[PDB]
């Protein structure tokens, strides 16, 4: 005496189902990354130049200590 | 002018690794001849006392040889401290 009951889609329909590709760009420009790399290299070069000059001075100092002790 | 521009553009599009390698090698070849610190590097190398400085026998005719390390004569590494 009841209505016919069956597995049916809801009245109206279903919400949209996405199927198309989604691969967003999400990236910097090439110039930006190249510039960051070059700037990092230059900063490292300057730091290493200072440190190596100081190291050469220290080496000279301890070499002179050896020279003083040699006789 | 334009031929080299098109060739460089094609190379940058097809072989960026080779373009970068050739640029780096060319810079490494060229730049040292134009730098003022190469002389400083040579002088730093010459200033390192690996062996003992043997004193010279005084004969009374060397105004430019010190008789003591703290004497004003002889080479000075005052330039090196500020470098
Ligand atoms: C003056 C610098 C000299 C010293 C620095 C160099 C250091 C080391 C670099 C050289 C290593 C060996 C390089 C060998 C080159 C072989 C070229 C070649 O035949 O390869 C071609 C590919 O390359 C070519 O197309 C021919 C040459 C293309 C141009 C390469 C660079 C030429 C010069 C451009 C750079 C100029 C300097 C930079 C200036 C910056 C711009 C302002 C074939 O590729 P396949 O792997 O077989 O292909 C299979 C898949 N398809």
């Amino acid at each position: 005496a009841s209505k016919v009951k069956q597995d049916m889609p809801p009245p109206g329909g279903y919400g949209p189902i996405d199927y198309k590709r989604n691969l967003p760009r999400r990236g910097l420009s090439g110039y930006s990354m190249f510039a960051v790399g070059i700037g990092t290299l230059l900063f490292g070069y300057w730091s290493m130049m200072k440190w190596n000059r100081e190291r050469r001075r220290l080496q000279i100092e301890d070499f002179e200590a050896r020279i003083a002790l040699m006789p | 002018a334009g031929r080299i521009a098109s060739f460089l553009k094609n190379a940058w599009a097809k072989e960026p690794v080779l373009v970068a390698s050739f640029a780096i090698g060319g810079l490494a070849i060229i730049l040292p001849s134009l730098s003022p610190y190469t002389n400083y590097a040579i002088r730093i190398n010459r200033a390192t006392p690996y062996n003992y400085p043997v004193p010279l026998r005084d004969d009374g005719n060397m105004p430019d040889v010190p008789s003591h390390p703290q004497d004003p004569q002889g080479p000075s590494l005052e330039w090196l401290k500020n470098l």
